[PDB]
Parts: C-alpha cells; sequence; structure tokens
C-alpha cells in the first residue's frame, strides 16, 4: 500500500504527504514507532492527523501507513470482565506482551482473545430467513450473561449450514446465502465507534432503576433507559456515586468509562469487584462489569475515544436484549479535551472556549442511550441508562458542559460543597436535584408495591422544603420563636435527612437498603411525624414529647443482607404508637 | 454535472474545483467512493472553485475517488395539499413511512417579504380555551405571540393544550396547525406525537420533527420549512394556520454552530450577530394579507435561561414578537398548571381583538377591571412576599381572598380543561 | 555530530533554523554563539527542513550569521545513579551543592511513562508525619496524593520543612527517602530549606532540587519532572519508599502561563492555559505503588490559594487531581496555633486503607469520627453564642464550645519543631476527648 511521509509535527498534530488513497477519519500507524492516529482533515494529497499517543520524538521524514478503516471496537466473546485502553487495547495482555508495567507507544493489541476456545450452541435452524440483529446461537460467556451471537448489519439471506461446537473468535461458525455471493460470519463483528448501532424503534423509559441509594430511588429516580448527571465540586461524592450504582443496580450489564480521572480509582474497581459477590447467583460483579480506562496522564484524544468506545459496547449488549448501565466519570475531561483540540485547529471558538459543536456532540451521546426495540424478528427490548459525572470550574455549574448536559437529560443530582463539608457524604442537594421521571416512577411504585407510596414521597419532600423556610425564621430564637408544630416539623425533617437521606460510609449494611426496606423506613419515619403531630394537638407538649425511641435512626442500618427487616422495621411502628399514647 | 474534482476536506466543509455556474446557497449532493450519497449546500463560490458544507459529515470520504453533483437549485420544500395528517423530518422528508407524496410544486423555503401596505391588520381573536391567556393577553389570528419558559416548567404541556383547544368562533372552515420540533430529545418529541394521536389532531395537523441527534444545519431549515408549508396552506389554500415551534433556543444554538463552522466573526455576546434579522425574518412571516382568505399565527415556545445573561436574548426577540407569555418554575411548584405568571405577560394586540361582535363585550371592560384586579389583587396577596404584617390584614381580606384564589384557580385551570371565553369571564365575575 | 550555521529568524525567545533534516519534536538543541557562549534550548515545532526552537536563557546578544545550532539527538534527560542522595541539584539536574559530578547509571526521559492501571497497587500502610491533625484526622497513605493549601503566608513554608524532617514510615521498613522540589522560591526561601536539611541531618536521607525565581520560566517546568523522575527511579528500581514534596505549584503554573503567553496559546480560565489540569495531572499521577514491587512514591505538593482564597484555577484543578487536601486558614494563623489547620475542609480519602489495628492502633479510626463531630458542633456552638450571649449555649453547648477551643489550642498546634508519634496523638486526643460526657461518644472503651 501507499506510504505517507511525515512533513510536519506540531504537538499532537501530524501532517503527512502522499496520502491520496486514505479517507477521512481513518486510523493510521504514524511514525517509525507506528503510534496510533486518526485522519481528521485532508488537503490535496496531504493529511492532517490526530494521534492517540504521545508524539514526543516523532519528526518529519518518517513514514505513515493507513489501516483504511475508521475507529472501531471488536465485538465478540471475551469482552465481558475486561479492562480496555481508550482504543480497546486490553491492559492485562498489554502488560504481558510488552513485559513492562507502564504504557508504551506503538503497541499492536487485538482487543479480544482470538485464541481462546468457546462452546457455541446454535439456536437457529437451517433454512431460516435472517436479518440484521437476528440471533442464531449463544455462547455462555458467564453463568449470568449469555453472549447472544446475532447477525451483523448489511447481511440478509438464508442460512446454509450451522452446527454447535468449539470455535474461536476467528473460526467461521455459520454461512448465509445472501443476495449476492456467500457470506460466512464469525462470533465477532467490528463496529465503527462514532455512529450509533441501528435500531428498529425507540421507546419511553418508564421502568425505575433500583439504585439502592435511598435518596435517589425515593426522591430523584432514574428509569431504565434514562440519563442522569452528577454535577459537583471536588471532594463531593460523584465518583463514588457512580461506583455505588455500578455495584448495586438491578441491571444486567455495567460499562464504566473513567476518562481523565485518577488511576487508583480504576485499580480499586478491578480489585474489589471480583471480591464483591452477588448472592442472587453466587458470582462476582466483574462477571457482568466492563472497564475502560483513560487516565489523566494518558493522551487527551483517547479521552473522547474512551466514552465513545464505552457506549458502543453498551449498544452492542443492548441489541442482545439486556439492560445496560454506562457511566462516564467526569465528562468535563472529555469536553476539556475537545476544547484544546478546537484551539489547536484554530476553529472559531464557541462559549467559554469550547467548540461551537459541544452541545451537539453531547446531545448525540445521551440520545444513543435509551430503552429501544432492537433489530430483528423477535423485536426484543433493550435499554441503556446513561450516568454522566461533570466536574466544573469551582462550585459553579453554569458552564457549557453541565448546561448542555441538562438540556438533554431529565435527571439532575446536584452535589454541593457545603453538604459534603458537613460530612453528609451522600451530598445530593435536595430542592435543586430533580428527576423529571419522578411522576411516572410514582405510578410504577404504587402498582408494584400495591400501596400509596407516591403520596409518601410528596409528603417527605414537602416537609424538607418547609424546613428550608424555618431555617431563615430560626435566626430570631433557636427554639422559642417558632411554633410547637414547627419545632416538631423541624425534628421530623432532621430525622429524614439524618436517617433516610444519609447513606453509606463504606458500611456493608448501610450501602444498599432494598426497595422493600426503603418503603418501611420512610413509613416508620412518616407515621412517627404525623402521629406525634396529630397526637400533640390533644394537649401533648413537645418539652418531653421527644422521648424514648431515638434508636430508629440507628435501626435503619441493620437487617439488610438477610430478610430480618420486616419484623424489625414494623415493630418500630407499633412501638412508637404505644409510646405516643402512653406519653399522653 | 458529476464533477469529480474534490481538492480539500476540512472539518465538515469541502472545496471543489473547476466548477462553473455554481451559485451561492445551492444544494449539491456527493457520491462517495463507496456509493454512499450525502447532501450538502454551497456556502462560498470563487472564480472557479466552490466550497460546500456536508449535512451528515465528512467521515469516510476519499477525495480522489469521490464525486460531486451540483443540483442547480437552493433548498426547497415540495408543497402539496396532502400534507395534512403527516410527519416530516428536519428537511421535510417523510418520517412516518406513509404514501409517497407528489408535490404540487417545489417552493424555495426562504420566503418573501410582505409589502407593508399589503399587510392586513389582525382584528379577530382566537379562543385558546385558557383563562390565563384568553381574558387578558388575548391572542388574535395573525399575531406573533411567544411563550417563555424554563425547562421542566410544563411549557411543552401548555403548548400541547393550546394546539388541542385552538379554534375560532366563526368556524366556517376548521383550523389548521403546523408544529415544528427544533433540536429536542426523543422523549420531548414523543410527548407531542402521543398527544396528537390520542386527541386525533394528527389528521387535522402537519408537522416537522428535528431532534438533537439530527445535524445542526437541518435545524436552520426546519423553521423555514414549517413556515413555508404554513404559508402554502394559508395563502394559496386559504387555510387558517397556527404555527407552533418548540424551542427556538436551540435554533439559535445551531445558528451559532453554523456561523463558527463557516468561520464568521462573532457578533454581540458571541452569537452570529445577524440573530436579530434572522429571528425577525422568521417571526415576521405571520399576520394576514389583505385580499386573501388565509392567515398565519405563530406561538413560538422558547426555553428561557433563569439568568438574563446569555441565551437567545428574551428582549432580542420580545420586542420583535408583539408581546409574550411567561412561565416560571417558582410558580409551577405549587400545583399551578399552566404556570402563567400574569404580572409581566402582555399581548400587544389585545385591545383591538377585544370587542362586541368579535367577543362578548363584557370582556374588554371586565378584562380591564380584572387587570385592575390583577394589580390590586397582587397588591392584596402577591405583593406581600411574606411581609404585609399589617397590609392586607385590615379588611382588605376581600383582596386577601381575591388574588390567592385567582392565582390558584385562574392560572391553574388544569392542563386538560378547556374554558370557553364566556366562562373565563364568569370565573372573573365570581372573583369580582 | 553536526553543527548547523543557518538560522532564518529570531523572534523574542524563539528562533527558526533553515535547511536541516533528521530533527524530531521536543528534541534539545545547543547554540554556538558568535562569542562562544553556549545556550540550551528545545525544539517546539518541526516541518520539512525547518525547525522551531525556544532558548531557555534567551536570545539577547545573538548574531544570527556567526552563530550555529547543534541537535543533541535526545529530549530532556535526567541522568540517574544511586548516589543522588546527599548531593543537592538545581532545576536542570545540575549540581548546586559544590559537589563532584555523578557517574550516571543511565539517562531517563523526565516525562517518564504512565503506570499501567492493573500493574498499579492501591495505596496502603501509614506514614508518620508527626502531625496530629494529619496522622489522626486526615491519614496519609503510601502513594497517596495529599497537598497543602494555604493563604499566601508563612504557614505553608514552615509546614513543608517540618513534614520533610519528621515524616518517616513506621519502623518496619528497611529504608526511606524524601525528594524535595522547590519552585518559585526566593534565595532566602531556598536557603531556609537547605539549612534546615543540613542542620537536622536529614540531608543524607534525601535528594533535593532547587529552582529560583531568577532562573528561566521553562526551568520550573523541568524541575518537577526531574524530581519525579528520580523519585520514580528510587522507588521502582531501588525499592525505596520515596516521598516527594513540591513548593508552591502556583509558581509552577505561573511559569506555564508565562510560557504559553510567549507561544501565543489561547488562554483558559483566568489567563491560565487550557491544558492546566492535564499538565498538573501528568506530575501528580506518577505517585502510587506498583504491583510486584516494593518501594513507593508519595507526593505532598504544596500551594497557596493566591490572593483571596477563592479556590481559583490553581487550587481547584489540584483538588480535582489529588486524593484529598490539607488546608491552612489565615484566621488560625493569626491565632497562636501553628500549623494553622482547619480540619473540616481538609480531607484524606484513602485514610482507612492506612489505618486500623495492626498498621496503627485499633482505636485510630473510631477516634477521628467522634473528634470531628465534636469539633464541628463545638464551633457550631462557638459561632452560635456570638451575638446571642452564652444563654443559648446552656450547659451542653458550653462544654462543647470549650472543647473546640481546647482542641485548636493544643491538639492541633504541635509547634513547628516538635514531633508527635501516632500513639501520643491518639492518647492526647483521648485526654482531650475525656472532657466530654461518656454518653455522647460513638463507641466503647
Ligand atoms: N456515601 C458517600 N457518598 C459520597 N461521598 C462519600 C461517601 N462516603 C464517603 N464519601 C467521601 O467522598 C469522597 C470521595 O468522593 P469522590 O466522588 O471520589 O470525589 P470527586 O468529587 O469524584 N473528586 P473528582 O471526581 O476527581 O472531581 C471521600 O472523601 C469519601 O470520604
Ligand atoms: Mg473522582
Amino acid at each position: 500500500m501507499q506510504i505517507g511521509k511525515i512533513i510536519k509535527v506540531s504537538g499532537p498534530l501530524v501532517m503527512a504527504e502522499n496520502m491520496s488513497e486514505a479517507s477521512i477519519q481513518d486510523m493510521c500507524l504514524v511514525g517509525d514507532l507506528g503510534v496510533i492516529g486518526e485522519i481528521i482533515e485532508m488537503r490535496q494529497d496531504v493529511a492532517s492527523i490526530q494521534v492517540y499517543e504521545e508524539t514526543s520524538g516523532i519528526g518529519p521524514g518518517e513514514p505513515v501507513r493507513s489501516t483504511g478503516e475508521a475507529l472501531s471496537v471488536e465485538l465478540g466473546p471475551g469482552i465481558i470482565s475486561q479492562m480496555f485502553d481508550g482504543i480497546q487495547r486490553p491492559l492485562d495482555t498489554f502488560m504481558e506482551v510488552t513485559q513492562s508495567n507502564f504504557l508504551g507507544r506503538g503497541v499492536q493489541l487485538p482487543a479480544l482473545d482470538h485464541e481462546k476456545q468457546w462452546w457455541f450452541e446454535a439456536t437457529i435452524e437451517e433454512g431460516t430467513e435472517v436479518s440484521a440483529g437476528d440471533i442464531i446461537g449463544y455462547v455462555d460467556e458467564t453463568k449470568i450473561i449469555q453472549h447472544k451471537i446475532m447477525v451483523p448489519n448489511g447481511i440478509k439471506g438464508t442460512v446454509q449450514k450451522i452446527e454447535s461446537g468449539s470455535f474461536t473468535i476467528d473460526d467461521p461458525i455459520c454461512v448465509i446465502e445472501t443476495e449476492q455471493g456467500l457470506k460466512e460470519l464469525t462470533m465477532m463483528q467490528k463496529w465503527p465507534v462514532r455512529r450509533g448501532r441501528p435500531i428498529k424503534q425507540k421507546l419511553n423509559p418508564d421502568v425505575p432503576m433500583i439504585t439502592g441509594q435511598r435518596v435517589i430511588d425515593t426522591f430523584f429516580p432514574v428509569t431504565k433507559g434514562g440519563a442522569a448527571a452528577v454535577p459537583g465540586p471536588f471532594g463531593a461524592g460523584k465518583t463514588v456515586v457512580q461506583h455505588q450504582i455500578a455495584k448495586w443496580s438491578d441491571v444486567d450489564l455495567v460499562v464504566y468509562v473513567g476518562c481523565g480521572e485518577r488511576g487508583n480509582e480504576m485499580t480499586d474497581v478491578v480489585n474489589e469487584f471480583p471480591e464483591l459477590i452477588d448472592p442472587n447467583t453466587g458470582e462476582s460483579l466483574m462477571e457482568r462489569t466492563v472497564l475502560i480506562a483513560n487516565t489523566s496522564n494518558m493522551p487527551v484524544a483517547a479521552r473522547e475515544a474512551s466514552i465513545y468506545t464505552g457506549i458502543t459496547i453498551a449498544e452492542y449488549f443492548r441489541d442482545m436484549g439486556y439492560d445496560v448501565a454506562i457511566m462516564a466519570d467526569s465528562t468535563s475531561r472529555w469536553a476539556e479535551a475537545l476544547r484544546e483540540m478546537s484551539g489547536r485547529l484554530e476553529e472559531m471558538p464557541g462559549d467559554e472556549g469550547y467548540p461551537a459543536y459541544l452541545g451537539s456532540r453531547l446531545a448525540e451521546y445521551y440520545e444513543r442511550s435509551g430503552r429501544v426495540i432492537a433489530l430483528g424478528s423477535d423485536q426484543r427490548e433493550g435499554s441503556i441508562t446513561a450516568i454522566s459525572a461533570v466536574s466544573p470550574s469551582g462550585g459553579d455549574i453554569s458552564e457549557p458542559v453541565t448546561q448542555n448536559t441538562l438540556r438533554v437529560v431529565k435527571v439532575f443530582w446536584g452535589l454541593d460543597s457545603s453538604l459534603a463539608q458537613k460530612r453528609h457524604f451522600p451530598s445530593i442537594n435536595w430542592i435543586q436535584s430533580y428527576s423529571l421521571y419522578s411522576t411516572e416512577v410514582g405510578r410504577y411504585m404504587d402498582q408494584i408495591l400495591q400501596q400509596d407510596w407516591s403520596d409518601m414521597v410528596t409528603e417527605g419532600m414537602r416537609i424538607l422544603q418547609e424546613e428550608e423556610q424555618l431555617n431563615e425564621i430560626v435566626r430570631l430564637v433557636g427554639i422559642d420563636s417558632l411554633s410547637d408544630n414547627d419545632r416538631l416539623t423541624l425534628e421530623v425533617a432532621k430525622s429524614i435527612r439524618e436517617d433516610y437521606l444519609q447513606q453509606n460510609a463504606f458500611d456493608d449494611v448501610d450501602t444498599f437498603t432494598s426497595r422493600e426496606k426503603q418503603f418501611n423506613m420512610l413509613k416508620v419515619i412518616l407515621t412517627f411525624g404525623k402521629e406525634a403531630r396529630k397526637a400533640l394537638s390533644l394537649g401533648a407538649y413537645f418539652n418531653e414529647i421527644m422521648e424514648g425511641t431515638v434508636a430508629v435512626r440507628e435501626r435503619i442500618s441493620r437487617s439488610k443482607y438477610i430478610p430480618e427487616e420486616e419484623l424489625a422495621k414494623i415493630s418500630s411502628i407499633n412501638e412508637e404508637i404505644k409510646e405516643t399514647i402512653q406519653l399522653i | 454535472k458529476e464533477y469529480r474534482t474534490i481538492k480539500e476536506v476540512v472539518g465538515p466543509l469541502m472545496a471543489v474545483e473547476k466548477v462553473s455556474g455554481v451559485k451561492y446557497e445551492e444544494l449539491i449532493e456527493v457520491r462517495m467512493q463507496n456509493g454512499e450519497i450525502r447532501r450538502g449546500q454551497v456556502l462560498e463560490v470563487q472564480e472557479d472553485k466552490a466550497m460546500v458544507q456536508i449535512f451528515e459529515g465528512t467521515s469516510g470520504i476519499n477525495l480522489k475517488n469521490s464525486s460531486v453533483r451540483f443540483l442547480g437549485h437552493p433548498l426547497q420544500l415540495g408543497v402539496s395539499e396532502d400534507m395534512i395528517g403527516r410527519v416530516f423530518d428536519g428537511l421535510g422528508r417523510p418520517k412516518d413511512n406513509g404514501p409517497e407524496i407528489l408535490p404540487e410544486k417545489y417552493l424555495d423555503i426562504n420566503g418573501e417579504v410582505i409589502n407593508p401596505i399589503a399587510r392586513d391588520y389582525p382584528d379577530e381573536f382566537i379562543q385558546t380555551g385558557i383563562s390565563a391567556i384568553d381574558h387578558l393577553n388575548t391572542l388574535v389570528r395573525g399575531q406573533k405571540l411567544p411563550v417563555f419558559g424554563p425547562p421542566g416548567a410544563g411549557k411543552s404541556a401548555l403548548a400541547a393544550q393550546i394546539a388541542r383547544q385552538a379554534t375560532v368562533l366563526d368556524s366556517s372552515d376548521d383550523f389548521a396547525v403546523v408544529f415544528a420540533a427544533i433540536g429536542i430529545t426523543f422523549e420531548e418529541a414523543e410527548f407531542f406525537m402521543e398527544d396528537f394521536r390520542q386527541t386525533g389532531a394528527i389528521d387535522r395537523s402537519v408537522m416537522f420533527m428535528n431532534l438533537a441527534n439530527d445535524p445542526a444545519i437541518e435545524r436552520i431549515a426546519t423553521p423555514r420549512m414549517a413556515l413555508t408549508a404554513a404559508e402554502y396552506l394559508a395563502y394559496e389554500k386559504g387555510m387558517h394556520v397556527l404555527v407552533i415551534m418548540e424551542d427556538m433556543t436551540n435554533y439559535a444554538e445551531a445558528l451559532r454552530e453554523i456561523s463558527a463552522a463557516r468561520r464568521e466573526v462573532p457578533g454581540r455576546r458571541g452569537y452570529p450577530g445577524y440573530l436579530y434579522t434572522n429571528l425577525a425574518t422568521l417571526f415576521e412571516r405571520a399576520g394576514r394579507i389583505r385580499g386573501l382568505k388565509g392567515s398565519v399565527t405563530q406561538i413560538p415556545i422558547l426555553t428561557m435561561p433563569e439568568d438574563d445573561k446569555t441565551h437567545p436574548i428574551p428582549d432580542l426577540t420580545g420586542y420583535i414578537t408583539e408581546g409574550q407569555i411567561i412561565l416560571t418554575r417558582e410558580l409551577y411548584k405549587s400545583g399551578i398548571s399552566p404556570p402563567i405568571d400574569v404580572l409581566p405577560s402582555l399581548s400587544r394586540l389585545k385591545d383591538k381583538g377585544t370587542g362586541a361582535g368579535k367577543t362578548r363585550e363584557d370582556h374588554a371592560a371586565t378584562m380591564n377591571q380584572l387587570f385592575a384586579a390583577y394589580a390590586q389583587g397582587k397588591q392584596a396577596k402577591e405583593l406581600a412576599v411574606v411581609l404585609g404584617e399589617s397590609a392586607l390584614s385590615d379588611i382588605d381580606k376581600i383582596y386577601a381572598k381575591f388574588a390567592e384564589r385567582f392565582e390558584n384557580e385562574y392560572v391553574n385551570q388544569g392542563f386538560y380543561t378547556n374554558r370557553t371565553i364566556t366562562e373565563t369571564l364568569d370565573l372573573g365575575w365570581e372573583l369580582l
């Protein structure tokens, strides 16, 4: 093939002549070392190239070779439970092949273990008519996730011969007489990262996701197929928010993208996720979790490549029928990458230096996520829940990243430094944080629980909002200017946030709190408040009305991993009733 | 025809060579080496070379083997009477996979400027069925009236209600509704679709859908398409059209995006600088022409930044658009649906649209006395703002029952409630 | 070995060389001046036979015709040997200690390479700083990235020296080192550091690099990269627990602003360059522990929130990058307490990995939660009383407010030259915590 000669090297920009046969946005091995790169603009026979590795030491005169294909990810068996480079290079194989503990330049790594032998059991029958997305057989990659092998796009015809057996990723396992010629396919397909995987139909997301986190599930819920943002200053709990919902969400698959963030965090995830097990099926969370690491030191172009690769994997496992949850750690790092790339290209700057297309790029990402009807005959339903972390400026969030983000998403968990400052570690701010799905979630919750729970959550939020007013009123006298009911209402709001709202301090029992327990917790709190108030009206006085059981706060911690919650939690209701009447 | 001389590709732009008879703002289509076909539009033409922007993008183009064909016409929309009951994309191409539509004729989408003398003033009001709009800042056929709201304030919900309950009392022929969705998410878009199907307005409406996923340059065309189709129905077919465009904010965002893509020097507050003219060109395609039956009315829905510091400046458009309607989340919090802050909303054309013979004429007098009741009723409760220790507590309770009653009842009539103007008047009488 | 005598342009501190080949980006160069002086520079942009270099020292006095440029074939390298300890260096790896040149074992690119995430080992164990607030409340872990934020003032500088001499691993380990990098400090600032090291006998334990304000701006960039290269080398080749301390990274990034301005890069926030975050990150993420090796690099960078402590780009980006913070407040500085540490803002995320029974005493984790809560509420009462008398304090808030006073007055202010062991900090905290009613606290004796 034709060889291109480097004629210019400026930062991460490389220009090379004699590249007529190349096309726009084609990966290419640039320089002697052959570092990976991408062609972003072509003028005459010369090409301007964006690289994804440090170009320190690359000069003019060196050769440039094109791969003739756009950025793509290998989609086949072996993906699950692996950590990848922003361009899908597997890091473990990377370490062994290079025999080094660092990241070098120019390494050629297949993303998937092509040599490993898998047992493929075929489900389609010979003679069946097939289309894009139709599933022919399944490989049991994990005891939990059955890797459903399905017909790629652009292929339609009649199967010819298909049989179960032991094949690798490269061996052809099935062949289809297509409209012209014969097409034999493997268990692996390549897919361009930037363009979304096609679907048949898109749907509304109306199934709440069980985060486990009390404040989220109760007050600001996100549905399966929705999108959420976590804006917060440093030291707030946004990274660990993604961690918790990656651990405990009732979702079949989890994809974690940590662009431009600390490496210890990714190392921590890969060590603790296998140690963490799930008793529902007896195996670790890594059997279902996927990882993509692009740290701060790693080159900046890979930071965009990392989030795009992550969602392409999520859309893959969505077309199988599973629900996926993908979370990007500090999407700002992506936007900050895109900004300096706009400046080096001397593009016309948009707002705050970011390119004008920022709002468009962002909108393309979140709208790839959703609850959809996947391609094929069965028309299975799959979903992707998108969680985005944004770290911006100081505490100030009104910057292009979060503003454009909130323009396209319906869930906003806003962390504030003051709440994290007071060691309210779940620092989701109430009264600003909002979930536009909350009204739909209420209907779902009432039908599933066969109880009026929506009115409970409106009552809880109304009490909290009331407390905000009473803080401004409390300046005059601490406890003698307010009203009797207002003092009790204060104590109830205090109980809500100090018991329900506050979440784990890396405590096993305080980490999850099942939906059934969430119900009982909020009910015991709400009954206490309303009983104490209505019973206070009948000549009961608050001086000693606060009495007896304050252990309720403490009580909510325990009885989680075992079903010891029913007795323990409703006994609190009956006990508080008795004690209220006795106090009289 | 089928020139094959691409000499440059930069970002989403292209440079073609040895082309002649190429005009500015002329549509081209590109034949790639892989037979894929993409549309683009000429944006600059030199002595022999020309420079175009590709809608879909430039990913995957091999310059040596790709080809370009110059269509010879600018962006057009095919007009037909069969448009009703149909859904189109940003560029007016069928999106519901329905019957193929043979255009009566293909129309340039930029439109034309009505001669000032030719334009006919609007004197007849339109019954929205909304007490908080009909009584006060009333809407007249041909008026340019916009609703300003923040995200999640139910602005879309109000827009839906207006679409469903819009009608006129004469009703010799029924109303026609053209709805454009500009750079909005699927969930947002789906809301409108579901309402129209459920309510049956799709058979009585025509719509153009442009989501955020779609390219920015398609957003520019989306308004132009909707208004060109509205004008076709309105003037050539004499229909009475209500045009509702949802979030011109993102039209403006796309305007900035295209300006930066074309390497144009920014105008005031980082925006293109021809925003005033671009918006005014859009908004001024309304009203009635004398000597023609039809009419065009516009209710542009606009997301409003809480701050006045940045986005599609409310007063940039507000003085272009003959009044405005304000929605606020502070309002919305206490079950106030449709949350219409009535303090700063006005319909610039309310006075003439209101009179006996066009309205039951308690209405002008009663609106003015209830406008006094707005001011005095606000005085009574609204102005207190947790103050009024003595004010309104001295048998001004008539006042200190009026306005809270008014704010709750009148403003929140319910999103699925249709109030006949006479009724709205009556509930004003009750409040009197 | 080639000397090029063709220089087409000189513009401020940047010059361009015509008719050259075989050059590479970021390469170094040496200029032969007409008078024979030698200046070091580095290439910034290359195309075809033209090269674009920027001289560190400056272009003043350069006759273009009678001057030439040499291409060294390599980028910024620090020569490394295990004799670094005891010899004091400047920002460019040169000797500032009146010492003989080292026989370099090998030459290392200062930029180094990223630690592969799986190969990395998570931070653990406990390093004893001698600081009650640091060791107890905001624990330090090997490979952690803990910084010091202060107002412009004396507290930071004193704390830097104190940490350097006292900070030792709990005896268990075979050996220990410290690497000191000094950025944008006056000659006296430098001499204070060097004299305390010579006087305390820690100079033999440690390697240090000194860069001053008079030295060129680009040298400040080089200096941290040098220091971290040597620190990496010691931990990851010679298996020592390296501890790196850096001085006023504000001075470092003001060098970045000056440099970018010279290169006409577009500004970011507050005039600082767009790539501030990642650039800071490239230094800070070289700390940690590698799997399959012993010895580690731990970084305690130092910085002042410039001017009014607004937490402006320098501190905010650093906070995003590090794993915690220790900050100094001028209100506490005004008061007698030294070091002035407001515990509430300060935080160490990895504290729990380095604490508990075994590594420390079993009570270490339970004590800090109680002392934190009691401080916050004693200060709550403290400010509460203000403009409301002591009546509101009543009995409970009164004891609480005085707890806060006592806490700041002896627990926190160690004195700048007095070491505290972890056990005596804990036991002191107990004596301090004994004032409180045994009913309030969170766990049993
Ligand atoms: N349940 C919890 N929720 C949130 N934060 C918590 C919780 N428990 C502890 N923390 C604290 O949260 C901090 C970690 O938050 P983290 O999200 O990692 O910071 P961050 O905002 O992501 N920094 P960055 O992502 O780089 O901008 C630590 O100091 C923990 O002590
Ligand atoms: Mg983080």
